[PDB]
């Protein structure tokens, strides 16, 4: 009985910067891993990166360094990620992960129980 | 044995006791400099090579052996470069590489060879059409140490079955004595 | 130490446990230098 | 497969003190913090300097530690010594690579079963032109911990190795042991500031206790870093070694090396001396006065010409070489012999100066060497 | 950077048939291998993770099979609601993570 609940669809202009939030509640917010998988028109799906469960970082991916950034709060149990730098590419959905559980030690990309999903576009 | 060498002088050690010593260590170091600058490669030495490029320290155990090489390095050749001068004096033994110009006024110039500003790389001259004294020589250095680790490496020689209660000119790792080869009941270690 | 005057034992010389025997009240000024780490006694 | 796990906050002082193993201060990294009773912990192994030779403990009751890497920044720019712990196997890998920043290696408790264990290590992005190759009989097996101390004095890296099983102690609280047998691995490197390695070997699907259930992590390792002391030690029968007094640790033990015993004889003692040092370094000349005429040379109203040039002496007087080079007025300056921060400390009986006119041409000829017009 | 690929881009199953999805990579993918379910106007579903077990509380239908770097997925039921965009997710590293093109089920006619 875990539910995930993420930020409703904004539009941002061109050169601004927009904040996604995923909010996860009635599960253990402590020991799950938020991640970011963002799906474009044209081409399959993407991920920007994820929080280590046992750790805990902004593990990044290639071609994504300086773009995305996360941040996971304990005490709020919310996790934001700001494209700056805003281009037509990067307008798409994202998803939001925080129970990976296929992997072994330390697991990352889970591509599993995505969120409801934040439209973000980019426009003049 | 061969005679094809026109320069072998080395001071450290003698030719005639290489074939009875162990060196547990060689280093050989490959380099070209011009005909009348064979005499820099002793340590401890006057000039420019000796103490700004290449500085031997003065208790040296090693020899050199250089050869004439104008068949194989004249066309003419500028391949051979080199720096001049630096900030200072340091240690011996020093590697390092960059393209960084020299400055030594009070304008920093940063990769510009302007006032007082000029290009570190310089390049040798080498034509058959040099007498002798300004040939490409190629120079290769021979070091040494004693005090290591166990040797593992030494001369040509075999080894010679082992007698005992008789005074014997032992030869163990290249070290040469006179005693009494007689069993010990002292328990060494593994090193 | 001989002859110091001993004004400059502290620099005379580092060890955090020599640092003991360079500052401290149990400085005394003899003839002879400073005798560092005894009591002046006036018994005899 | 790389991870990072470098957002860490670690203890400020990391100080502990050991009593003789001298009475030096070693790093006390711990790379294990729990945020409180619930949380998530953090790994952080960060590069600590070299300070010309290291000593590491391992004190891991479950062999956390598998070795050591060494080397600069190891962004494939110098060679980098490394060491990794195989199955049964020791492994050197002294290269040049470019790897991450936290090394890691791949644990996924691996007990009794049908040998189905996955593990990967993410210690070496990339590999170039290697030049180490030797192997060695691996080292795993109330307390247990180890240590080994490295020196690298560019000949040898003259290892140590501290498999002794110290037990009923905290951690090193009185070590009346002195070992240091391990081998050698000669190689040339320019080995700067290193780091350690730690395998997370604490992940496990089905515990008891949640938020780290487990005994212990354990990756408490001991790093101190060392000084180039003079301490004396005495040989032992059988070739072990008893003890080891320094020469500098307090005035008590120069006694016993300057006298080379142990044991001192109640009376007074010289040890050695003492001597306060300069702090300054200073060169005193007479006043400058009588500065050399240079103006008739500089700002001649008329030259000479090619077949007919002057010739100008000057001597008896001080020349300053540092404003005519100073001048930011020529643009040709070469010659051989002498350097321009060399003309500082050099004195010559007479100096001559000549000027004439030349063309354009004619400036690529006043060389050794070389013909011309 | 693994590559991976799924085949085939479209498939035309009648309703009640058993339909075939084929996956392969070009690393060893025989552990590490992600299945979800996507929608129009909505985020993917998970539907197996690591090619071997099915995720608890999905439809019995949905299996996965194969070893190596090539895993098969069969349905035993088709349904026109079940009826949607699949796509494999590469896991060889931890880093980037690479998914498939994937593939569009279609209604046989
Ligand atoms: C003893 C030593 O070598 N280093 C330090 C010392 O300077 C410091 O006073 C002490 C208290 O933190 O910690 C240790
Ligand atoms: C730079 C590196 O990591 N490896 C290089 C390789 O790419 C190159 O082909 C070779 C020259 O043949 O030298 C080495
Ligand atoms: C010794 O006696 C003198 C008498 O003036 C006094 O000043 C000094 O403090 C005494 N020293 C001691 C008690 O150590
Ligand atoms: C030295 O070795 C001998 C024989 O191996 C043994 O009897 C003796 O106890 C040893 N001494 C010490 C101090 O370990």
């Amino acid at each position: 009985q875990v539910q995930l609940v993420q930020s409703g669809a904004e539009v941002k202009k061109p050169g601004s910067s927009v904040k996604v939030s995923c909010k996860a509640s009635g599960g253990t917010f402590s020991s799950y891993a938020i991640s970011w998988v963002r799906q474009a028109p044209g081409q399959g799906l993407e991920w920007m990166g994820g929080n280590i469960p046992i750790f805990g970082t902004a593990n990044y991916a290639q071609k994504f360094q300086g773009r995305v950034t996360i941040t996971a709060d304990e005490s709020t149990s919310t996790a934001y990620m700001e494209l700056s730098s805003l281009r037509s590419e990067d307008t798409a959905v994202y998803y939001c992960a925080r129970g990976v559980g296929y992997r072994g030690v330390i697991p990352l990309n889970w591509f599993d129980p995505w969120g409801q999903g934040t439209v973000v576009t980019v426009s003049s | 044995n061969s005679a094809s060498f026109s320069t072998f002088k080395c001071y450290g050690v003698s030719p005639t006791k290489l074939n009875d010593l162990c060196f547990t260590n060689v280093y050989a170091d490959s380099f070209v400099i011009r005909g009348d600058e064979v005499r820099q490669i002793a340590p401890g030495q006057t000039g420019k090579i000796a103490d700004y490029n290449y500085k031997l320290p003065d208790d040296f155990t090693g020899c050199v052996i250089a050869w004439n090489s104008n068949n194989l390095d004249s066309k003419g050749n500028y391949n051979y470069l080199y720096r001049l001068f630096r900030k200072s004096n340091l240690k011996p033994f020093e590697r390092d590489i960059s393209t960084e110009i020299y400055q030594a006024g009070s304008t920093p110039c940063n990769g510009v060879e302007g006032f007082n500003c000029y290009f570190p790389l310089q390049s040798y001259g080498f034509q058959p059409t040099n007498g002798v004294g300004y040939q490409p020589y190629r120079v290769v250095v021979l070091s040494f140490e004693l005090l290591h680790a166990p040797a593992t490496v030494c001369g040509p020689k075999k080894s010679t079955n082992l007698v005992k209660n008789k005074c014997v000119n032992f030869n163990f790792n290249g070290l040469t004595g006179t005693g009494v080869l007689t069993e010990s009941n002292k328990k060494f270690l593994p090193f | 130490y001989q002859d110091v005057n001993c004004t400059e034992v502290p620099v005379a010389i580092l060890t955090p446990t020599w640092r003991v025997y360079s500052t401290g009240s149990n400085v005394f000024q003899t003839r002879a230098g400073c005798l560092i780490g005894a009591e002046h006694v006036n018994n005899s | 497969q790389c991870v990072n796990l470098t957002t860490r906050t670690q203890l400020p002082p990391a100080y502990t003190n050991s009593f003789t193993r001298f009475f030096s201060n070693v790093t006390w990294f711990h790379a294990i913090h729990v945020s409180g009773t619930n949380g998530t912990k953090r790994f952080d192994n960060p590069v600590l300097p070299f300070n010309d030779g290291v000593y590491f403990a391992s004190t891991e009751k479950s062999n956390i530690i598998r070795g050591w890497i060494f080397g600069t920044t190891l962004d494939s720019k110098t060679q980098s010594l490394l060491i990794v712990n195989n199955a049964t196997n020791v492994v050197i890998k002294v290269c040049e690579f470019q790897f991450c920043n936290d090394p890691f290696l791949g644990v996924y408790y691996h007990k009794n079963n049908k040998s189905w264990m996955e593990s990967e290590f993410r210690v070496y992005s990339s590999a170039n032109n290697c030049t180490f190759e030797y192997v060695s009989q691996p080292f795993l097996m109330f307390k247990n911990l180890r240590e080994f101390v490295f020196k690298n004095i560019d000949g040898y890296f003259k290892i140590y190795s501290k498999h002794t099983p110290i037990n009923l102690v905290r951690d090193l609280p009185q070590g009346f042991s002195a070992l240091e047998p391990l081998v050698d691995l000669p190689i040339g490197i320019n080995i700067t500031r290193f780091q350690t390695l730690l395998a997370l070997h604490r992940s496990y699907l089905t515990p008891g206790d949640s938020s780290s259930g487990w005994t212990a992590g354990a990756a408490a390792y001991y790093v101190g870093y060392l000084q180039p002391r003079t301490f004396l030690l005495k040989y032992n029968e059988n070739g072990t070694i008893t003890d080891a007094v320094d020469c500098a640790l307090d005035p008590l033990s120069e006694t016993k090396c300057t006298l080379k015993s142990f044991t001192v004889e109640k009376g007074i003692y010289q040890t050695s001396n003492f001597r306060v040092q300069p702090t300054e370094s200073i060169v005193r000349f007479p006043n400058i006065t009588n500065l050399c005429p240079f103006g008739e040379v500089f700002n001649a109203t008329r030259f000479a010409s090619v077949y007919a040039w002057n010739r100008k002496r000057i001597s008896n007087c001080v020349a300053d070489y540092s404003v005519l080079y100073n001048s930011a007025s020529f643009s040709t300056f070469k010659c051989y012999g002498v350097s321009p921060t060399k003309l500082n400390d050099l004195c010559f009986t007479n100096v001559y100066a000549d000027s004439f006119v030349i063309r354009g041409d004619e400036v690529r000829q006043i060389a050794p060497g070389q013909t011309g017009k | 950077e693994i590559v991976m690929t799924q085949s085939p881009a479209t498939l035309s199953v009648s309703p009640g048939e058993r339909a075939t999805l084929s996956c392969r990579a070009s690393q060893s993918v025989s552990s590490d291998l992600a299945w979800y379910q996507h929608k129009p106007g909505q985020a993917p579903r998970l539907l197996i993770y690591g090619a071997s077990t099915r995720a608890t509380g999905i439809p019995v239908r949905f299996s996965g099979s194969g070893s190596g770097t090539e895993f098969t997925l069969t349905i035993s039921s088709l349904q026109s609601e079940d009826f949607a965009v699949y796509y494999c997710q590469q896991y060889n590293n931890w880093p980037p993570f690479t998914f498939g093109g994937g593939t569009k089920v279609e209604i046989k006619r």
